[PDB]
């Protein structure tokens, strides 16, 4: 069901039904303009809006620039038929994209259903359609009809990016606020977009590109569309309600103009700048408006201007307003239904929910001022998809929100000149001296709300009745509730396109007069006694030219000289950059600079003295002159001593009133009403706690959190300035060299920029964590305790009042007064803790660790897995996979690739050319589970063969093998090579690596050592800091290339390739995740399976193996040795692993046919004595904590206990066998106990008592060894 | 003092050298403070002294060196005169490297090694025999290189790690000296207050009892610092081996393999009974490269120091003061402590055990069922951090403030009582300061994982229910809470299930709580809405995650019966397994869904993927049950790679995967 029923072209002939000339309401008269009906009562006018408002009849830019941070002006846009066709295609495409998601589908259904009410009648008993809420569609024959429509999309006004809603009001009413509504004209331009900067997502995606991102135009259209939808239902907040902002101080911005409707529409943290008092005020006001409309509908008698039946119109407006019909047909506004509808229209259809559904990167708060203008094109599917936007799937653009980057995906975004030029609306900040003055943009300054926006009725006393109801909790909106409402949303009902009487040929209508907003002062000059964040950040700026620039820690000189840049780094960094570098060591000098940058910017200072703040970032101190003083240690000590108060530029002026006492109305001779009254008193006290906490939370969000986000953005700007100045100096040094020298060095600035941006990204994730901790600490320590104190005073007051109340009613309640007294005392003596996660959903631990594992698995540039029936990449790139004919897959686990020493047994991975490793500095990691059989022939000695090859023209990386060795190799372009080896010797009794599954991991930090981890723990590391440009192979080959042995093969699985150097704990988590803790293992590492004989081993005494003394009731099982040894000289020498009796796992409580053993499986265990099976049975009637364990005839087991519970823990491929009887009694874990000189097999509860594990307890850890060809020893 | 030169130059023999800047500064700040007349001021002073000492001693800083991330312990510079010239210990440790921490730094000498040249008698040998002899020579050479590496390892130990272990022992002795000095200060202040104050005698007795526990905690913090310095210096020594010994071994072995390759190549070129192509084959087959003497293994170098003594110390000083274990033996039920400490348990013998989440749980009537855990640490005190966590499932509805568990001697201590439908945590100190907190929605016939963490260092009280930080308070205004050694589990007036009771002597962070919660929950079991264990042949009722308030109803249409929600008789759901020996439903297993009608019926998927109700016993196909470990009990039903999800409004269930993930989620009750 596509949103648009047909493809529309601007050159299509008029039809009078969907494509036609139209005349919109206007002040005077104008010529009809071509327009296209895309959906029911939704029209599109591919023309610049110059006629809906006579005040804007000129497309020339106004003499005064708009008070908007981002602006653009051109007239030739949307002047040609081709451009208008492009506009129509883009509008239709964005409408389809919005309709694709469920939220957009609901919004569009409501938009179509939200027909403006008919209020153009002076007669109260007749419903007359308002003239300004219709259109004049010219039929082809010459006549014209009048059609009622809800929404009309039109071209932009003089400012192209000034997307706004317009409408025509009635004679005296305000249709956008009285519940009537009016036709909406949206000045939308799908051919342009804004350019902002996002930083809070470095936590989730640590590979964000530099430069500015581009807003998905579908998001902007959704915002404008829901604004128009609020207009349609007549519940728009009055524009006179503006969030007031303080301005007097220097650090304060010159001004800001945001409506409460804009904050309502944005959602998220913007929707919480409004206290619950004003929210309830608006809800009740619009409830009254809806009840007025219901009353007007009730007093209706007939219709005017159409042939439609009265019942039809009743049903239409009932469906629009969700009114209730009684048996008599009277309409009333149900409180519940209006509440649900208002929730749907206001706190559900927000831009934040649309950003959640589109899965795109949009600025979370309106304070994230957009920075640039980008011309785009969205109709070409190669540039923009319905379901994906700029982030094309299965491409480089899909990953890391790269498709919205305007420096990487540069073919899809064209930078434009911003007419709001630098230092147009700004403030001048001067430090007294000469008085050093700088210019700081208006939207570059701090935003502080006025206290008037925060009004509460807490000081108002409240009277409690028996029938008083307690309001439900104000839960945050999540996708769960959005899907809940989508499930019950009725998409079948649609408005009928009824025919109404013809209106005037020239419709007369006047657009509603919005209040005139006074421009805030411009050019205002300040004076300071010291620098600030603004002066310090400006001191980090520079100019592009031919003059050598130097990094100096002195801010004053940097301000005094544009050729000198202030840096918050150490003197070593400035000495290194400043000193002239000769041609020879330029590359080494650049490497040193990169290392110093990535070290100092990622510097942390963990502390434990303070409660919640864990880490500190010292260089924040000198970076922005945060707080005062100069020394970094001074800042650290000050932050330890005081806390987050130093960070904030202004101390919030929190004012919590004395809580209004509760007055209880006395009820006489009614115990039920009295107990109900006191219960309601306690419940209202709890609600009072909740609402004062909510008020303090909103105050903190409006007054403190914004400061912290501004500081975060300024720190990001500081880091970017540092990188840009350093790179400019490096570029100047490189340009000083001769052309031949430049040819000698393969120095690419792009790789340097990527490395520095990634280091800045890590520094920024650190800064984000620090600032989040500081903000939450200030909220918990300097705002909540005041509210807690007021609540405690209120609790004492109400406690005394309720004690008096129950005293006064001693006759009414006889005997149950002590209960009431103690209940009141207990309930009022407790506290309700401030759980921040109840009010803001940004601080959930589950989200944190889920994002941690998601970043572990989804940052892989190659996640090769076998699913369904094919092996393919599962990452964001879905690279090409070619499978040779002789590549075997394990039937029991079809993700375990096997590769032989054959030419047609290979897996070739064709990578996207944007991810192939060609970089001098980029870190990267790889990981895979490998299984290498024991070498048998002496030819294997000194025979190294590559297994995973990504080496091209003697350059790249390769995982290679050798006798008892696993080698990782790198070779850059200059042919110099570095390898790191894990050596495991085969001359050992029992080994953890020979023919065992091994979790190999390789992490390559081009500034540090490349290291190889085995089974999650570091094994080797070699320095690779000197290696130059490594250009890996475009393809990656999975084949044994060089092994002279014919029968030599490897097993490999879960090959993942990541673009960052995994840290130790990430490697540990990878190991313990991919280890499949839900499934038991055998000795080698394969999944433990039923009906598969295994030899037994004990971890405590490997040299001994299991044997039966005799079969029968009196028999038992025991351990005996020596294990023996299989040796082939100079190749291998190991204990014989195929000795002793064999064990078989038989299904007892397995509910599926899979032959896989999982945790806590109730099974039977059989012992193969002389190729005959017996049950591993025991009797619990024997004394002693350790009870003997024997082998018994299967039909003769009887009532004896034989249940074995299989337990897997995380490791040495161990398996724990608990013993239980038919009654589910833990008769104990299976191990061995020494009696006389025989180590018999017993079951004991003493193992259960030990939980400290490790030493001593380990006796209970068994291992199953199936007959595997890798070992190859004869049985 | 803070000047070793001045300490020695102090002719009065009064000062004593120390390196605890926080404690020294705190003592300097209260130098002009008023005298401590009462026990409250003594508690404040003792707590502040303990906290300053623990922040001085146990503090460590992670630094990135040429070897990795290392826990540099900063006070060693002021403890062993190691690089005091620079501004800080860490800056010198980085700008000078690990090798600067010792005196004699160039100590490695090349072992005297002899390698037998290839015998000449092999000249008249056939190709196969010559190749076999060359293979034997290759194996012996590899073994000899390994022996040279072992000799180098022993040499590095005996020469370089001897100095670092001298540093280790000296630093441990310095820490013990500082601990003894601090205990001297504490005892002299306590004795002076006993002898020269008007404090009540019982207050003096409680002060002595509390000061004993504070001294024990100071000992524990000293042990923490000793372990920190030990691990730091062990890592530094291993990194010294990395950066100083191994390159020398590599260079010597490179020269040795070069010479041996030259000799073997000359010997092969001198052989007479070998063709030219076979000569080239043998020459390239018996070469030596870096792959043969690349014996470096970090795990073995860091596993040298592992020992049985370390394991015994680790388990003896284990933070687990109490970890209740319970199981059922034929004849009786065993309940006790599994922490290895001296905690005694006295429990009423009428307490049954029923399976809870992962293990057995004690069932409490609420009237006569009592359990008492005796342990010295349970007395608590002024400056001991601890943590209490367990699984609680209430089976009561009493609003009265009824005691659940805690240690309360003479109104002093900590406790947790049932109250309303939730819990109340109460902490009362001797001075009367009370921390009283209320937790909502806890008593719901459902399992909740309750954790309390009292951290006296940062003075932080953390309370988690399930896996949410339900409370984060400051106990900076709570002094000595000395209580009885007995912790009593009574659960007054509310029969309940209590599982996995655990008391630690260490504060717990959020990550540990989340890890424990998911670790216990993720035991391959399917849980219904009640957090219990789902089972076969039990009459459940199905609910959706999105529509948990809305049950599933059965209704007849199109000569069939279909199940749907309403935006209707509620359907009854059961799960069936193939084997009649299975009771509970484990993760990743086959299920047949059954509905109890007048005659029992099973589920099936029709052509349109709708969920149809059938009567045939064998026609019903087997679905697969799974879930996510991140979610406690929101299970998912799948079939052939396609789950079961809520359909569009028309609301039945469909087997489609072109919708949101929330639609696949389900629950049972």
């Amino acid at each position: 069901m596509p949103f648009v029923n047909k493809q529309f072209n601007y050159k299509d002939p008029v039809n009078g039904v969907d494509i036609a000339y139209i005349k919109i309401p206007n002040a005077g008269q104008m010529q009809p303009v071509k327009a296209f009906k895309i959906h029911n009562k939704i029209w599109v006018i591919p023309e610049r809006d110059t006629f809906t408002n006579p005040e804007e009849g000129d497309l020339n830019p106004p003499p005064e620039a708009k008070q908007v941070p981002v602006s653009y002006y051109d007239s030739t846009y949307l002047s040609t038929d081709n451009e208008k066709d492009n506009y129509l295609k883009g509008v239709t495409k964005l409408f389809e994209r919005i309709y694709s998601t469920d939220l957009g589908r609901m919004l569009l259904t409501s938009i179509v259903r939200g027909i403006p009410f008919w209020g153009g009648s002076t007669i109260d008993t007749e419903l007359k359609v308002i003239d300004t809420n219709c259109i004049n569609v010219i039929q082809p024959d010459g006549s014209y009809r009048s059609e009622e429509l809800n929404l009309v999309i039109i071209g932009p006004s003089a400012d192209i990016i000034q997307f706004e809603c317009k409408s025509f009001g009635h004679e005296v009413l305000n249709l956008t606020r009285n519940g009537y509504g009016s036709t909406q004209y949206i000045r939308f331009s799908p051919d342009f977009t804004f350019g902002f900067e996002e930083s809070l997502e470095v936590d989730t995606n640590p590979l964000l590109g530099a430069g500015k991102f581009a807003t998905d135009p579908a998001v902007t259209l959704a915002h404008q569309l829901i604004h128009a939808g609020h207009r349609l239902y007549g519940i728009a907040i009055n524009p006179n309600r503006v969030f007031k902002v303080n301005t007097n101080a220097y650090y304060e911005m010159s001004g800001l103009e945001v409506s409460f409707e804009e904050l309502r529409t944005f959602g998220g943290h913007d929707a919480k700048f409004i206290d619950s008092l004003q929210e309830n005020e608006f809800r009740l006001y619009y409830y009254n408006k809806f009840k007025d409309i219901a009353s007007t509908l009730n007093k209706a008698k007939s219709i005017v201007g159409t042939t439609a039946s009265l019942q039809y119109m009743k049903n239409v407006f009932k469906e629009k307003y969700l009114l209730s019909e009684d048996t008599s047909g009277k309409f009333s506004v149900d409180k519940l239904k209006f509440d649900k509808l208002y929730k749907m229209l206001t706190e559900i259809y927000t831009e934040d929910n649309f950003v959640k559904f589109f899965k795109v990167l949009n600025a979370k708060t309106f304070l994230n001022f957009d920075k640039a203008v980008f011309k785009i094109n969205i109709v070409p599917k190669v540039n923009y998809t319905i379901y994906d936007g700029f982030n094309l799937r299965n491409t480089n653009l899909a990953a890391n929100f790269n498709g919205q980057n305007t420096e990487i995906n540069n073919m899809n975004f064209t930078k434009l000149k911003n007419f709001t030029g630098l230092f147009e609306f700004y403030k001048l900040l001067c430090v007294r001296g000469n008085d050093l003055c700088i210019k700081v943009n208006n939207w570059d300054l701090f935003f502080s709300p006025s206290e008037d926006n925060f009004t509460n009725d807490l000081n108002k006393g409240e009277e409690i009745t028996s029938d008083t109801n307690i309001e439900a909790a104000e839960e945050n909106i999540s996708l769960d509730l959005i899907q809940q409402y989508y499930l019950t949303f009725n998409f079948d009902n649609e408005p009928e396109n009824i025919s109404i009487e013809n209106l005037s040929s020239d419709i007369i209508g006047q657009l509603e007069l919005m209040p005139n907003i006074e421009r805030f002062p411009n050019g205002k000059k300040y004076e300071l006694d010291k620098y600030t964040m603004f002066h310090y950040l400006r001191a980090q700026e520079f100019e592009h030219g031919k003059s050598r620039i130097a990094l100096t820690n002195s801010v004053n000189e940097a301000l005094l000289n544009p050729s000198r840049v202030y840096t918050f780094f150490s003197s070593d960094y400035v000495k290194k950059v400043n000193k002239a570098t000769e041609a020879a060591m330029f590359l080494g000098w650049v490497e040193q600079l990169v290392y110093d940058f990535t070290d100092e910017t990622s510097e942390v200072s963990t502390t434990d003295k303070i409660a919640d703040i864990t880490i500190i970032i010292p260089y924040i101190g000198p970076a922005l002159n945060i707080g005062n003083m100069l020394y970094k240690d001074d800042f650290v000590g000050a932050l330890i001593f005081s806390g987050a108060v130093i960070l904030l530029e202004f101390i919030p002026e929190i004012a919590i009133p004395v809580l209004g006492t509760f007055a209880l109305v006395s009820y006489i001779a009614n115990k039920v009403l009295t107990v109900q009254t006191i219960d309601n008193a306690l419940s209202k006290r709890n609600e009072k706690w909740d609402e004062v906490y909510k008020y303090i939370v909103t105050n903190w969000l409006a007054k403190v959190n914004t400061q912290i986000d501004l500081i975060r953005k300024k720190m990001k700007e500081a880091l970017e300035n540092q990188a840009e100045a350093t790179k400019a100096i490096i570029n100047y040094q490189y340009n000083q060299y001769t052309e031949e020298e430049k040819n000698n060095i393969n120095f690419n600035i792009d790789d340097l920029s990527s490395k520095l941006n990634e280091s800045i990204n890590k520094a920024m994730i650190n800064i984000n964590k620090f600032l989040n901790q500081c903000s939450v600490s200030y909220l918990m320590n300097s705002m909540i305790p005041y509210g807690v104190k007021r609540l405690e005073d209120f609790d004492a007051s109400l406690k005394d009042a309720l004690l008096k109340y129950i005293y006064d009613n001693r006759g009414t309640l006889i005997g149950q007064v002590d209960r009431l007294k103690d209940k009141v005392n207990n309930t009022l003596s407790t506290d309700i803790p401030f759980q921040l996660s109840k009010y803001v959903d940004n601080q959930r631990l589950l989200s944190t660790f889920t994002e941690y594992i998601k970043n572990i698995i989804n940052t892989s540039i190659l996640n090769l897995r076998y699913e369904s029936n094919h092996l393919i990449d599962l990452s964001r790139y879905a690279s090409k996979i070619n499978i040779g004919s002789k590549v075997n897959f394990d039937p029991i686990d079809k993700n375990q690739i096997q590769l032989f020493n054959l030419e047609s047994s290979k897996i070739e991975v064709i990578l996207k050319n944007a991810i192939v490793y060609n970089s001098m500095y980029e870190n990267f990691s790889t990981s895979f589970w490998i299984r290498i059989p024991k070498y048998f022939n002496s030819i294997s000695l000194n025979n190294e063969y590559t297994i995973i090859n990504c080496m091209e023209n003697n350059s790249g990386w390769k995982v290679s093998l050798n006798y008892g060795e696993i080698i990782w190799t790198l070779q850059d372009t200059q042919e110099i090579k570095q390898r790191v080896v894990f050596k495991y010797s085969q001359m050992i009794n029992i080994s953890d690596y020979i023919n065992r599954w091994i979790f190999v991991t390789i992490t390559n930090n081009r500034l540090n050592n490349s290291k190889i981890y085995i089974n999650g723990r570091l094994i080797d590391q070699k320095p690779i800091s000197n290696l130059g440009n490594i250009h890996a192979s475009n393809n990656i080959m999975f084949k044994l290339d060089g092994c002279r042995d014919t029968h030599r093969y490897i097993w490999i699985k879960y090959f993942n390739l990541f673009d960052k150097e995994l840290n130790e704990k990430e490697i540990k988590d990878l190991y313990d995740n991919q280890s499949n803790s839900g499934i038991l293992k055998d000795f080698w590492g394969d999944y433990l399976q039923y009906d598969k004989p295994y030899y037994m081993l004990n971890l405590y005494d490997p040299n001994k193996y299991v044997d039966v003394n005799n079969v029968g009731i009196r028999g038992y099982m025991y351990l005996k040795g020596p294990r023996g040894s299989v040796m082939t000289t100079n190749i291998y020498l190991n204990s014989s692993l195929y000795r002793g009796t064999k064990f078989i796992i038989k299904k007892y409580a397995s509910g599926n046919k899979d032959n896989i053993v999982r945790n806590n499986d109730r099974v039977y265990i059989n012992v193969v004595v002389k190729n005959k099976e017996y049950r591993l049975a025991t009797n619990a009637s024997q004394a002693g904590v350790e009870k003997i364990l024997s082998a018994l005839e299967i039909p003769d087991v009887g009532n004896l206990s034989q249940v074995v519970v299989m337990k897997s823990k995380n490791i040495t491929n161990k398996c724990k066998m608990n013993l239980q009887d038919n009654n589910g009694n833990d008769i104990g874990f299976i191990g061995f106990h020494q009696f006389n000189n025989i180590a018999k097999l017993v079951a004991s509860n003493w193992y259960n008592r030990q939980i400290e594990r490790s030493s001593r307890t380990l006796g209970c850890s068994w291992e199953f060894i199936p007959v595997d060809d890798g070992w190859g020893e004869r049985p | 003092s803070s000047d070793f030169l001045k300490v020695i130059s102090s002719k009065d023999r009064s000062l004593v050298y120390s390196f605890l800047d926080n404690t020294i500064d705190y003592l300097d700040s209260i130098k002009y403070d008023g005298p401590i007349d009462t026990d409250k001021k003594y508690y404040l002073w003792l707590k502040e002294i303990f906290r300053n000492y623990s922040f001085d001693m146990t503090e460590t800083q992670e630094v990135n060196t040429l070897c990795g991330f290392n826990k540099v312990v900063p006070w060693l510079g002021k403890a062993l005169n190691i690089l005091n010239t620079g501004n800080s210990f860490i800056e010198e440790f980085k700008t000078l490297g690990p090798i600067s921490l010792i005196n004699k730094k160039e100590n490695i000498t090349m072992p005297k090694i002899e390698i037998d040249e290839i015998p000449n008698s092999m000249l008249n040998l056939s190709f196969k025999d010559l190749s076999e002899n060359l293979f034997n020579i290759f194996s012996k050479n590899n073994s000899y290189f390994e022996k040279i590496y072992y000799d180098f390892l022993d040499q590095w130990w005996t020469q370089y790690y001897s100095q670092y272990f001298d540093l280790i022992c000296m630093a441990k002795r310095s820490v013990l000296a500082q601990e003894s000095l601090i205990k001297k200060i504490i005892q002299k202040k306590l004795s002076y207050l006993i002898g020269n104050s008007n404090i009540s005698s019982d207050n003096l007795a409680l002060m002595n009892l509390t000061t004993t526990n504070t001294l024990r905690d100071i000992s524990n913090e000293s042990q923490i610092a000793m372990n920190n310095v030990n691990n730091f210096l062990n890592n530094v020594a291993i990194c010294v081996f990395q950066t100083n010994i191994y390159p020398k071994f590599i260079s010597f072995m490179e020269q040795c393999i070069n010479n041996i390759n030259k000799n073997t190549r000359e010997f092969i070129q001198k052989c007479t009974n070998i063709t030219e192509n076979e000569k080239l084959q043998l020459i390239n087959q018996n070469i030596f490269s870096s792959l043969d003497f690349d014996f470096l293994n970090i795990e073995n170098l860091k596993s040298l120091f592992n020992s049985e003594t370390g394991l015994l110390i680790k388990e003896e000083t284990s933070p687990y003061e109490l970890v209740l274990y319970a199981f059922q033996e034929p004849g009786n039920n065993a309940i006790g402590d599994a922490s290895g400490k001296n905690t005694s348990i006295e429990y009423s013998k009428d307490i049954g055990l029923v399976y809870g989440i992962n293990s057995d749980a004690l069932y409490l009537n609420g009237s006569n069922q009592s359990i008492s855990f005796s342990n010295d640490f349970f007395e608590n005190g002024l400056t001991n951090s601890f943590s209490i966590y367990f699984w609680l499932r209430n089976l009561g509805k009493d609003t009265i403030k009824s005691k659940l568990i805690g240690s309360k001697e003479d109104n002093c201590g900590w406790e947790i009582y049932f109250q309303d439908t939730g819990l109340v945590f109460n902490m009362i100190d001797s001075n009367g300061n009370e921390k009283n907190i209320y937790l909502s929605d806890v008593s719901n016939n459902s399992w909740h994982y309750i954790t309390i963490s009292v951290d006296r260092l940062k003075e932080q009280l953390l309370i988690f229910i399930d896996d949410n930080l339900v409370a984060n308070e400051s106990i900076k205004e709570i002094l000595n809470i000395y209580s009885s050694n007995i912790i009593s589990l009574l659960s007054e007036n509310n029969p309940s299930y209590i599982e996995g009771l655990t008391i630690l002597n260490k504060p717990t962070t959020s990550q540990e709580v989340l890890s424990n919660y998911f670790k216990v929950l993720n035991n391959s079991y399917i849980r219904d809405s009640s957090e219990e264990r789902l089972e076969y042949n039990k009459t459940y009722q199905l609910y959706n995650y999105v529509f948990s308030e809305n049950p599933i109803y059965e209704i007849k249409q199109n000569n069939n019966i279909y199940l749907t929600i309403n935006n209707l008789q509620v359907s009854k759901f059961k799960l069936l397994s193939i084997n009649p020996n299975k009771q509970y439903v484990q993760k990743l297993d086959e299920v047949i869904i059954s509905v109890l009608d007048n005659m029992e019926k099973y589920i099936d998927i029709s052509e349109d993927n709708r969920l149809q109700l059938i009567d045939n016993k064998n026609n019903a196909k087997k679905m697969i049950i799974s879930n996510d470990i991140f979610i406690s009990n929101c299970l998912t039903l799948s079939y052939n790679g396609k789950y079961i999800c809520l359909s569009m409004k028309d609301n039945w269930m469909i087997c489609n995967n072109d919708m949101s993930k929330y639609l696949y989620l389900w629950s049972f009750k």
